[PDB]
RNA sequence: ACUAUGGUUUUUAUU
RNA sequence: GCGAAGAACCUUACCUGGUCUUGACAUCCACGGAAGUUUUCAGAGAUGAGAAUGUGCCUUCGGGAACCGUGAGACAGGUGCUGCAUGGCUGUCGUCAGCUCGUGUUGUGAAAUGUUGGGUUAAGUCCCGCAACGAGCGCAACCCUUAUCCUUUGUUGCCAGCGGUCCGGCCGGGAACUCAAAGGAGACUGCCAGUGAUAAACUGGAGGAAGGUGGGGAUGACGUCAAGUCAUCAUGGCCCUUACGACCAGGGCUACACACGUGCUACAAUGGCGCAUACAAAGAGAAGCGACCUCGCGAGAGCAAGCGGACCUCAUAAAGUGCGUCGUAGUCCGGAUUGGAGUCUGCAACUCGACUCCAUGAAGUCGGAAUCGCUAGUAAUCGUGGAUCAGAAUGCCACGGUG
């Protein structure tokens, strides 16, 4: 029941975790995007996202998949 | 009789009236002068000054 | 106001010209309640699914001489602080303050 | 100050040509409608012959001849300082006082019809009890035990 | 204290429009923009030539402008030929071919413009400034009116201050809506300063 | 038949042009009758016509746009011509029409 | 039957 | 509720992370290209690299210029600081009756006099009078406009007169209450009484459509508030000028553990609802407003006329009038919140849009000390329209009904 029955999407970051597996113990993988869609085959990687000032992470879950990434993360300060 | 609402009709059938009857006797030509029949009332535009509400009221103000 | 509010809005209204300037209409021959579920007309909806700086929205009026948004007459081109000086200085046809 | 002014004596009731009647159904008036007002009033003699009216002379004359107010109360100014003072009702509203004093007691009562909540009002004006006499009462009384100023 | 702009508050008696040609309601914002700009690009180009007042018009298609000077041998020019450089740039502004007419300015230092400059040139060239105003009003006074008023701001002490000088003759008149005025306000940028000047000429009513 | 659609924004500039388009018809030897006024087409705004806010500075404006037809009922041809190419008073427009 | 408490600085003289 | 009347990317004053600064805007000089149109690929994207499409203008036939995309040198530009510096631009004491000067007089003199006094006015307005007599600015008068009659020109408005009578202003035709337009008269305290130095001047009356600064517009004498605004401009000073430049992918400006105004609508039964039933007025609208017709309970989407202004569209005017019915139950009233299913514009409908229908329906007893506003077509009450406006305010500017 989402907006249209085609959904507005870009593979741009789904296209990037087949390396970010791979990262070791470096920084997560930063995106600026918050609409974009998380796929079930990106369950299981940390990802940093934009809190409005910052950078903060958040581990994608069987939750995560299938909603929006900006969903999952704070937008505003005092907290 | 055409145009306006049926009271405004009324003001226009009145004077429209007395148009006539004064010419019907000549013992009515004073009568209808005596009582105000004859002429045109005084009622005319009274419209709102440069900007008030709704005839009155300046919008919000109530000052002092 | 900036000046690149308007320099790049000409831009943007000379880009819309080969996309909704009598082209607006063109999706009547691709909407449909439910077409037999059929695909014939995605020729229309590659090309309206391509530009992004030209949009029905993004769009302010301003005044022709003052980048300012808000306070704008549409008609004349100018502002509520402009035309009562033009309309004494004599600069525009039909418009006069007082008598009347 | 100055003025001195225009005053109006208001239209006759178009079926009985009575100004008493006319000067009721305006404090009956709501929402400027006023053709509603004379569906509510005087619009039957059935539901006060079910209470205590008895003969139609007496079916609005009992908010007329039945009451005379004679003062308001409130404080007022004498000198330097303010004193409670009773105040002599003026005599073009001394018929048109006790109008408001109906109205009001059957418009805020929960009985539903309106129409038949003023005929129970004007029954209960009828046996001179409570609304509307209390009214006029409670000031009178009052104002024999405040005279000194006027 | 309150105040009004004296030509524009008596335009609502019987005067035309200087900007005076017809419109569409979607075009008129666009008609309108390029009649500022060639009034303004033509009063600048001709800064040289002796200008009092403008007036546009719009033949079919067309654009058309009457300006006055007191010197047309100028702005006619070389062989009386050399206006198609004049008439070029403003029909490039207005987006439509431009039609040139040229008037003569008959009883020059009466008129509130070139008056303007004549005190401009006076002040320019050093007379007493709180005298100045009595060699225009003469030479105005001379060629005709009823009354005349020129005002003068900066250098008229003493002290430095708010300071206006313009003296009393006939009238000026502060109202009469009907009083048919000519009227110019002027900047002589002269005497390290901007020393503003305004002029009123009163010829009768209407 | 031909209609001539004269418009201006002043009520004298319209009668000035008449009295222009409407004598040299008469004089050219047109059959004419008496043209109709139209009925007036307006447009009008209040807005605050001060600087910087000053909230009571609220003030309205309005400007008139004035018509006429003249219509020619008769076919002929010569009487008529004398009108197409006739200059009027500065800032008014004309359009022909049936 | 009456309210203590909000300091301090300003201009025309020339022809 | 004032501007800031329209905050998803935007707009927009700014932050995270990118990227590029003779720059958004103007020329002089320099190079390969017409201006322009498309397609393939990497990057968050801006953007960058290929391959096609076309070869305009001038052509002393010499080769050249607009212009595109860029790089110099002159230069750009600033919600950068500032209305006790200045123009501009707008307000207020204030359309108030205020403000002074010459001559003559007076006082040692600054300075007074007139301008105070009497009767008055819309008013330093007008008459009367003295050691004052006269003059001017503001005022008065004069201006734009309104109620009424006479006279004239008329449409696809109107139908009186006079003809036809698809029986309909629908036509011949016309200017009759009207309507749309114009022209000419009309008002002056002049006319009459009462009052008062039969002075000035006032309240009524006669005429008349109607006065007595009629009502509405509209001008601003010296003096005020160093009035308001650099966030709308010009322009000097101070500052910046790879930056405070400003385009992308995220986004900010509906904050918030917290105090307070102001406004709207109910609580019902002079109410709620349906059917029957009557009158609008003014607006707006050509890739527009969108009729009759269709699908769906519907948002809305199709079919397909009319209309640029009086033969159309938005658009059966509503409150009201008539009739039946529910009836204190914290109620089919009346409203917050909510599940499911749909309708719409848009890169985009997380954060962060509007609209419709089933399913669920909490409060609400007409408000207490106290405080706020309106004087007649004024209060109150119901409906129509538009600007801003992809789609989205209840705010706002106008037009009618009831009273």
């Amino acid at each position: 029941r989402s907006l249209k029955k085609g959904p507005f999407i870009d593979l741009h970051l789904l296209k990037k975790v087949e390396k970010a597996v791979e990262s070791g113990d470096k920084k997560p993988l930063r995106t600026w995007s918050r609409r974009s869609t998380i796929f079930p085959n990106m369950i299981g990687l940390t990802i940093a996202v934009h809190n409005g000032r910052q950078h903060v992470p958040v581990f994608v879950t069987d939750e995560m998949v299938g909603h929006k990434l900006g969903e999952f993360a704070p937008t505003r300060t005092y907290r | 009789v055409k145009g306006g609402g049926i009271s405004g009709q009324a003001g226009a059938i009145r004077h429209g009236i007395t148009r006539a009857l004064m010419e019907y006797d000549e013992s009515l030509r004073s009568e209808l002068r005596k009582a105000g029949f004859v002429t045109r009332d005084a009622r005319q535009v009274e419209r709102k000054k440069v900007g008030l509400r709704k005839a009155r009221r300046r919008p919000q103000f109530s000052k002092r | 106001a900036k000046q690149s509010m308007k320099a790049r809005e000409v831009k943007r209204v000379a880009l819309a010209d080969k996309y909704f300037a009598k082209r607006a209409e063109l999706k009547a021959i691709i909407s449909d309640v439910n077409a037999s579920d059929e695909d014939r007309w995605n020729a229309v909806l590659k090309l309206q699914t391509l530009p992004r700086d030209s949009s029905p929205s993004r769009q302010r009026n301003r005044c022709r001489q003052t980048g300012r948004p808000h306070g704008f007459l549409r008609k004349f081109g100018l502002s509520r602080i402009k035309v009562r000086e033009a309309a004494m200085r004599g600069e525009i046809p039909g418009l006069k303050k007082a008598s009347w | 100050r100055r003025r001195v002014i225009g005053q109006r004596k208001i239209l006759p009731d178009p079926k009985f040509g009575s100004e008493l009647l006319a000067k009721f159904v305006n404090i009956l008036m709501v929402d400027g409608k006023k053709s509603t007002a004379e569906s509510i009033v005087y619009s039957a003699l059935e539901t006060l012959a079910q209470r205590s009216g008895k003969s139609e002379l007496e079916a609005f004359e009992v908010a007329l001849e039945n009451v005379r107010p004679t003062v308001e109360v409130k404080s007022r100014r004498v000198g330097g300082s303010t004193y409670q003072v009773p105040v002599e009702v003026r005599p073009v509203r001394r018929n048109a006082l006790a109008m408001r004093w109906i109205v009001e007691a059957a418009r805020k009562r929960g009985d539903k019809s309106m129409a038949l909540r003023l005929a129970n009002e004007l029954s209960d004006a009828a046996e001179n009890k409570g609304t509307a006499v209390k009214k006029r009462e409670d000031v009178h009384r009052m104002a024999e035990a405040n005279k000194a100023f006027a | 204290g309150q105040k009004v702009h004296p030509n524009g508050i008596r335009l609502g008696i019987v005067k035309p429009w200087n900007s005076t040609w017809f419109a569409n309601t979607k075009e008129f914002a666009d008609n309108l923009d390029s009649d500022f700009k060639v009034r303004q690009y033509l009063t600048k180009e001709l800064a040289k030539a002796s200008v009092s007042r403008i007036v546009i018009e719009r033949p079919a298609k067309s654009i058309r402008v009457t300006i006055h000077t007191a010197r047309p041998g100028i702005v006619i020019g070389k062989k009386g030929e050399d206006v198609e450089k004049l008439r070029k740039v403003v029909a490039d502004i207005a987006g439509v071919p431009a039609q040139i007419n040229i008037a003569e300015v008959r009883k020059p230092e009466l008129d509130a413009k070139l008056v303007a400059d004549s005190i401009t040139s006076q002040l320019e060239r050093r007379v007493m400034f709180r005298r100045a105003m009595k060699r225009a009003v003469q030479n105005a006074m001379r060629l005709g009116a009823k009354g005349i008023k020129v005002e003068v701001s900066g250098r008229l002490g003493g002290a430095e201050i708010a300071r206006t000088e313009w003296y009393r003759e006939g009238r000026v008149p502060l109202h009469t809506l009907r009083a048919d005025i000519d009227y110019n306000t002027s900047e002589a940028h002269t005497t390290y300063g901007v020393i503003g000047v305004k002029v009123w000429i009163f010829k009768g009513e209407i | 038949r031909i209609r001539i659609r004269l418009k201006a924004f002043d009520h004298r500039l319209i009668d000035q042009a008449t009295a222009e388009i409407v004598e040299t018809a008469k004089r050219t030897g047109a059959q004419v009758r008496g043209p109709i006024p139209l009925p007036t087409r307006k447009e009008r705004f209040t807005v605050l016509i001060s600087p910087h806010v000053n909230k009571d500075a609220r003030d309205q404006y309005e400007i008139r746009t004035h018509l006429r037809l003249v219509d020619i009922v008769e076919p002929t041809e010569k009487t008529v011509d004398a009108l197409m190419r006739l200059d009027l008073a500065a800032g008014v427009d004309v359009q022909i029409s049936l």
